[PDB]
């Protein structure tokens, strides 16, 4: 029984999507991680059938999404949320949001799983390039887009299996300039590149657990449309 | 044209492989290394790009 | 005592994954590189060593 | 239905054999190409069946072999091959072992394949550290252990069809310096990936063939012990 969870989804236009959709292929349970501010917004489509098409497998099957969870990577803990998103509109009706909580809610609901996808990023001055990205700006980008992945993987190998998988995905903008990926996301992207090695040195050490990273090329997703450059 | 449609139409026409990229291209290599087909892979950076990343001066 | 002898020792103290390589460790990934799950990948080198090129020094 | 051929087999303890196994789990015909001077030996070992048990994959499969082949990465053509070795007593009651003659001989007798796997390598001074190694040992390693893969390409790509995948074997001792792999083969290697690459804009661009090469860790094969160092 194969549990995979991913963080990462908003649509079905995106990358998170389209793993999702040959991981099933292979018939493993399905677990989406969902930002909440798009949270509603995805149920709703959901529920009105918006993705009936999109859930069709080759093999002439029905994707199986074993559960929806609201999820947001800049929360470590329940004692990290700040009043302002606390009293957000869309956080309001929502809880158990912070990837402790959500480790928790899915060890007390499913049991362990055993495969991980790290498929999100963000950066609040991507529109700008690298020297006039402001301190705040930049530690906003490795903060969602790169350490994610590390706490990710301290609060969630407690309910994985020996052996157990965990990805990313990255871009070459990382190791080659690309001009307009700025706001610190080819910083980030490099972070995450490199803390993927050290993370395979911890996780392979003591937990025997793997860790790989993905170098995707372009895909007009959400996140995509919206560099503006 | 916004930076991802450039991005797109150049990958289209410098890559190795000239065919669309499909976010299941990049599924099914996510499917293979979370398996235990890829118990022997780990710290890895793996290119699913068609294999632009190669190239360094484009034809045109 | 033989290059060989060293390097799988080597290999199985101070790798990430301390595990006994084998031939069929590659030939599942040979497998999957040479099937069309992998249609975009091209011109890559593939490491499959347990994760030890990603190390520069030993633990002890 | 998949083919493929596998270059460098000379018996059940090399990558060339786990390769092979692994493949016919996916039911994909198997056509050993094995190098004359070991041909013989290799025959007489699988017909007294020494390899039966070596077979056996797991589900109860038997390892399935189209044909085996002698064969020869050091000639492209028929005349490429020296009177000496013609006439040797390996090779004497052996014929078309030739890059140029197995890919006909291939294509005659079951048409074009899809799958073209590069194992093997040789150097005759590996024994040498590469400051020590002679210009006659050092072209020797390259002509054998990577000029054979642009050539198996040139012949192959004709019995191949579209979509197609190649791959080939090399060692880290590329990238960074390992002593005691010596005679040119580090640099041999070196070629090996970075044709991979050149490979892999021609035959994509051409044909819409992929070509990549796995780096492989250490296994006692019957080459490796030969690395007396
Ligand atoms: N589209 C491409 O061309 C491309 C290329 C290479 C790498 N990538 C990477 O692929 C991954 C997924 O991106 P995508 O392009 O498929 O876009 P996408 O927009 O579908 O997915 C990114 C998701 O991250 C979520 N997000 C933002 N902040 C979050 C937070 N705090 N908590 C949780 N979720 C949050 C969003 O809701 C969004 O769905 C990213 O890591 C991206 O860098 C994408
Ligand atoms: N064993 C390892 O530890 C190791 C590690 C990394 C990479 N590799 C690579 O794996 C590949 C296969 O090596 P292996 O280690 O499994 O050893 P192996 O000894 O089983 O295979 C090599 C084969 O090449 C054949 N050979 C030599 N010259 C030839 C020629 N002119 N024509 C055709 N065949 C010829 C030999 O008969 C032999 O079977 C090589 O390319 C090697 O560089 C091996
Ligand atoms: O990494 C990416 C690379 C490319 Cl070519 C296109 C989109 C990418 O994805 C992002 C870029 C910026 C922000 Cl803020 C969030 C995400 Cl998900
Ligand atoms: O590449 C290799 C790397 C390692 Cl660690 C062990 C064996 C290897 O394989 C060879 C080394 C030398 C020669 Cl002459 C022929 C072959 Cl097949």
């Amino acid at each position: 029984e194969d549990i995979c969870f991913i963080a990462g989804i908003g649509d079905t236009n995106g990358y998170g999507w389209g793993i999702a959709k040959e991981l099933s292929k292979r018939n493993v349970k399905i677990i989406f991680g969902i930002w909440p501010p798009v949270y509603n917004i995805f149920m709703k489509n959901y529920k009105n059938g918006k993705f009936d098409n999109d859930m069709i497998i080759d093999k002439d099957k029905k994707m199986n999404i074993l559960d929806m969870l609201p999820f947001d990577a800049s929360f470590d803990t329940a004692n990290d949320i700040d009043e302002e998103t606390k009293n957000n509109k869309r956080y309001n009706m929502l809880q158990n949001y912070t990837i402790e909580d959500v480790a928790n809610l899915i060890h007390q609901k499913y049991g362990k799983i055993n495969m991980l996808v790290h498929s999100l990023a963000n950066a609040k001055e991507v529109q700008k390039d690298l020297l006039n990205t402001s301190r705040k700006g930049y530690l906003d980008a490795l903060s969602k887009s790169s350490y994610s992945l590390i706490s990710l993987c301290k609060y969630f190998v407690n309910i994985m299996k020996p052996q157990s998988s965990i990805i990313s995905l990255t871009y070459h903008a990382s190791q080659k300039v690309v001009p307009g990926y700025g706001g610190g996301m080819s910083s980030a992207k490099a972070a995450l590149e490199s803390d993927t090695r050290v993370l395979a040195y911890h996780l392979g050490r003591n937990y025997n657990i793997r860790i790989n990273t993905i170098s995707a090329g372009p895909l007009k997703s959400r996140a995509a449309t919206a560099i503006n450059k | 044209y916004t930076f991802i449609d450039y991005a797109i139409e150049y990958s289209e026409k410098y890559a190795p492989l000239r065919q669309k990229l499909l976010s299941t291209d990049i599924g099914s290599v996510a499917s293979f290394l979370l398996s235990r087909e890829s118990r022997a892979i780990t710290g890895q950076t793996i290119y699913v790009d068609n294999g632009l990343n190669i190239m360094f001066l484009p034809d045109d």
